[PDB]
């Protein structure tokens, strides 16, 4: 099958101007076409046919296609064009639309953020159902990678942990949570239990103890 | 004014057929245009199935076409995929969309109205509602830990929609256990906690589950 070759990643200072490239064997022969993705939304078509753009596009958007390279051209790039942009053709010799593996677009010059954590005890509700959930909820943060820890007292605890990767908030900053799973008598026998987020270097700890 | 809409089950068993249903508005089928899907499994990028013009005429993508059955009803204005032989591979969020015929001579065909798409999660295992546990307030933050469902995903509002701001529901985890869990929090007034009431609506449409559950101070 015919094959198109993006970089899964390109970065752009705001302002400038942002070209993400697709690569295909004499791709200058066929039309090409660019879709624009937001974490959790369906892609937007946001240039056909090389270089023309649909109704509501902005004119910041651009494209073009000759030899073996094709280039979706960002004029302006603003922190709200973050999102994974996608090349797409169809293959007449094989009846069938092939993409790109997509290209993220980061824009730099984001300012750090720490996170802030959220730290739940059990429910009542819930020890009285013979479980015991501690609930870390992780928000507001840039870049988005965290590294989460948790202690009983001051003894690390690994067994029962389980963390979600982080998720873009929209707001372009980050989100992600961790639970603690435990027994009744677990949370009862210690002080208290601890969430400590690592983000750049720095620990944001949040502590809960039986009440 | 052109909108397309996925229906069908969120949860298909291993080895068994995935059947969805795209339902077209503002457009007629009958009219013009082929119509078809694309899916992204979890993470990773999209990927062609393959289309239909109204007449019944087909394209598959040749990976898939022994595995593949695409038909149009247009007197219903909708289309519809059947994926045989599933797997894990296949769990993917599926859209529909419109695929418009490039006016240049060669063929070609790109996407230009797309469906919100579906999850469908391939899994041998049961579907399970969550258990609903109220995150106390000690501003205050309160919540709902929404525990052990499956598969995703699961809507959660507040006082029946009608609190919004400040409203942060988390992605789910997936636990070794292969069920689910995520929270909901709210950040309100810690002047408002004794004059108003507070309740996170959950609902899991895969096992039919809806709870209420108040969170009391």
């Amino acid at each position: 099958s015919y094959v198109l070759t993006q970089p899964p990643s390109v970065s752009v200072a705001p302002g400038e101007t942002a070209r993400i490239s697709c690569g295909g064997n004499n791709i200058g022969t066929k039309v090409l076409h660019w879709y624009q993705q937001t974490p959790g939304q369906a892609p937007v078509l946001v240039v056909y046919d090389d270089s023309d753009r649909p109704s509501g596009i902005p004119e910041r958007f651009s494209g073009s296609n000759s030899g073996n390279t094709a280039t979706l051209t960002i004029s302006r790039v603003e922190v709200g064009d973050e999102a994974d942009y996608y090349c797409q053709v169809w293959d007449i010799s094989t009846d069938q639309a092939v993409f790109g593996g997509g290209t993220k677009l980061t824009v730099l010059g984001q300012p750090k953020a720490a996170p802030s954590v959220t730290l739940f005890p059990p429910s009542s509700e819930e020890l009285q159902a013979n479980k015991a959930t501690l609930v870390c909820l992780i928000s507001d943060f840039y870049p988005g990678a965290v590294t989460v820890a948790w202690k009983a007292d001051s003894s690390p605890v690994k067994a029962g942990v389980e963390t979600t990767t982080p998720s873009k908030q929209s707001n372009n900053k980050y989100a992600a949570s961790s639970y603690l799973s435990l027994t009744p008598e677990q949370w009862k026998s210690h002080r208290s239990y601890s969430c400590q987020v690592t983000h750049e270097g720095s620990t944001v700890e949040k502590t809960v103890a039986p009440t | 004014e052109v909108q397309l809409v996925e229906s069908g089950p969120g949860l298909v068993k291993p080895s068994d057929i995935l059947s969805l249903t795209c339902a077209v508005s503002g457009y007629s089928i009958s009219s013009n245009y082929y119509w078809g899907w694309i899916r992204q499994p979890p993470g990773k990028g999209l990927e062609w199935i393959g289309s239909i013009y109204h007449s019944g005429s087909t394209y598959y993508k040749p990976s898939l076409e022994s595995r593949l059955g695409i038909s149009v009803d247009t007197s219903k204005n909708q289309f519809s995929l059947k994926l045989s032989f599933v797997s894990a591979a296949d769990t993917a969020v599926y859209y529909c969309a419109r695929h418009v015929r490039s006016g240049y001579p060669d063929t070609a065909y790109y996407f230009d109205k797309w469906g919100q798409g579906t999850l469908v999660t391939v899994s041998s295992a049961s579907t399970k509602g969550p258990s609903v546990f109220p995150l106390a307030p000690s501003t205050a933050a309160l919540g709902c830990l929404v525990k052990d469902y499956f598969p995703e995903p699961v809507t959660v509002s507040w006082n029946s929609g009608a609190l919004t701001s400040g409203v942060h529901t988390f992605p789910a985890v997936l636990q070794s256990s292969g069920l689910y869990s995520l929270s909901s929090v709210v950040t309100v007034p810690s002047s408002s906690l004794g004059t108003q009431t507070y309740i996170c609506n959950v609902n899991h449409k895969p096992s039919n589950t809806k709870v209420d559950k108040r969170v009391e101070p």
